[PDB]
């Protein structure tokens, strides 16, 4: 059967200024099949107030979700975002980097 | 939404 | 200038946990408008985009009805594809559908489209006269018989060519706004040392919208697109995307590289310069 990898981004709306409220996304594109775990994580620790998009495809089949949470960025804190697909062999970190 | 031609395969 | 109407079903099985799984959403080009979802309490086709909740009650009734007619023959095609591929309850399979129609600048219809899909891959498409099917292996063959004989095609083309592009026009004459917006893209480059020989270029465009957009490399004019790392076109979460384009080079070759940018928002293509 078919299987696709979740390609992954974590990004802020805005750009970052410590202090200042944003939202961060965890993007997460062109896999296949639809179901996945996806949890931003801050200082390693599941984020509760969590919000996602309704699950829709591009034009190869294959899904697309956004999950998002507002946040206000500082120095010290560190943002993650974790997924799970059977893709993957283990849950896969991806750490947002403000400084792409 | 379609109203007509949507069909069991 | 051009726009679109789609709508994307999505049905999971989920075998010894109940019915099927089913998600529909409504797009106007990169502006989504409606969900349903059959995991939900409410059971009714709801309102993602401001615009779109000024339709009244007879509206709502009608899409909510029709959406469950499409929940209902997707929960069928579910079985009936497993007897097809003679397939077992062991695992979970998925069906996907996706339908709307294209029109230019001038708001005339372009084409139509109605495909639909069998654990991600191509199964049954109708051709561009919207008048026969492509059918991808044999399971599917069976569907174009089945729907031949039914005369399928003829009552899509009629949606299609009709029903759908005037809902379309509707939507972007209600909808204006947002939808008749472009947001031309904010652009920059970022130069970050990887090791003492070699930075990565990275070339950023933020903010724009709709969210068809090109960004290229070329070193001495010549492009890189073996060498590119390119994301995914990704959502801000308010109305207008991002994307970025990257490649890593010899420290002290900055100025050779340049990043390019096409948007229908740009008065012309943006070239972005390190020197
Ligand atoms: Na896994």
């Amino acid at each position: 059967m078919i299987q696709r990898t979740p390609k992954i981004q974590v990004y802020s709306r805005h750009p970052a200024e410590n202090g200042k409220s944003n939202f961060l996304n965890c993007y997460v594109s062109g896999f296949h099949p639809s179901d996945i775990e996806v949890d931003l994580l801050k200082n390693g620790e599941r984020i509760e107030k969590v919000e996602h998009s309704d699950l829709s495809f591009s034009k190869d089949w294959s899904f697309y979700l956004l999950y998002y949470t507002e946040f206000t960025p500082t120095e010290k804190d560190e943002y993650a975002c974790r997924v799970n697909h059977v893709t993957l062999s283990q849950p896969k970190i991806v750490k947002w980097d403000r400084d792409m | 939404l379609a109203g007509i031609g949507i069909l069991t395969v | 200038g051009s726009h679109s109407m789609r709508y994307f079903f999505t049905s999971v099985s989920r075998p010894g946990r109940g019915e099927p799984r089913f998600i529909a959403v409504g797009y106007v080009d990169d502006t989504q408008f409606v969900r349903f979802d059959s995991d939900a309490a409410s059971q009714r086709m709801e309102p993602r985009a401001p615009w779109i909740e000024q339709e009244g009650p007879e509206y709502w009734d009608g899409e909510t009805r029709k959406v469950k007619a499409h929940s209902q023959t997707h929960r069928v095609d579910l079985g009936t594809l497993r007897g097809y591929y003679n397939q077992s309850e062991a695992g979970s399979h998925t069906v996907q559908r996706m339908y709307g129609c294209d029109v230019g600048s001038d708001w005339r219809f372009l084409r139509g489209y109605h495909q639909y899909a069998y654990d991600g891959k191509d199964y049954i498409a109708l051709k561009e006269d919207l008048r026969s099917w492509t059918a991808a292996d044999m399971a599917a063959q069976t569907t174009k018989h089945k729907w031949e004989a039914a005369h399928v095609a003829e009552q899509l083309r009629a949606y299609l060519e009709g029903t759908c592009v005037e809902w379309l026009r509707r939507y972007l004459e209600n909808g204006k706004e947002t939808l008749q917006r472009t947001d031309a893209p904010k652009t920059h480059m970022t130069h970050h040392a990887v090791s003492d020989h070699e930075a990565t270029l990275r070339c950023w465009a933020l903010s724009f919208y709709p969210a068809e957009i090109t960004l290229t490399w070329q070193r001495d004019g010549e492009d890189q697109t073996q060498d590119t790392e390119l994301v995914e076109t990704r959502p801000a979460g308010d109305g207008t995307f991002q994307k970025w384009a990257a490649v890593v080079v010899p420290s002290g070759q900055e100025q050779r590289y340049t990043c390019h940018v096409q948007h229908e928002g740009l008065p012309k293509p943006l070239t972005l310069r390190w020197e």
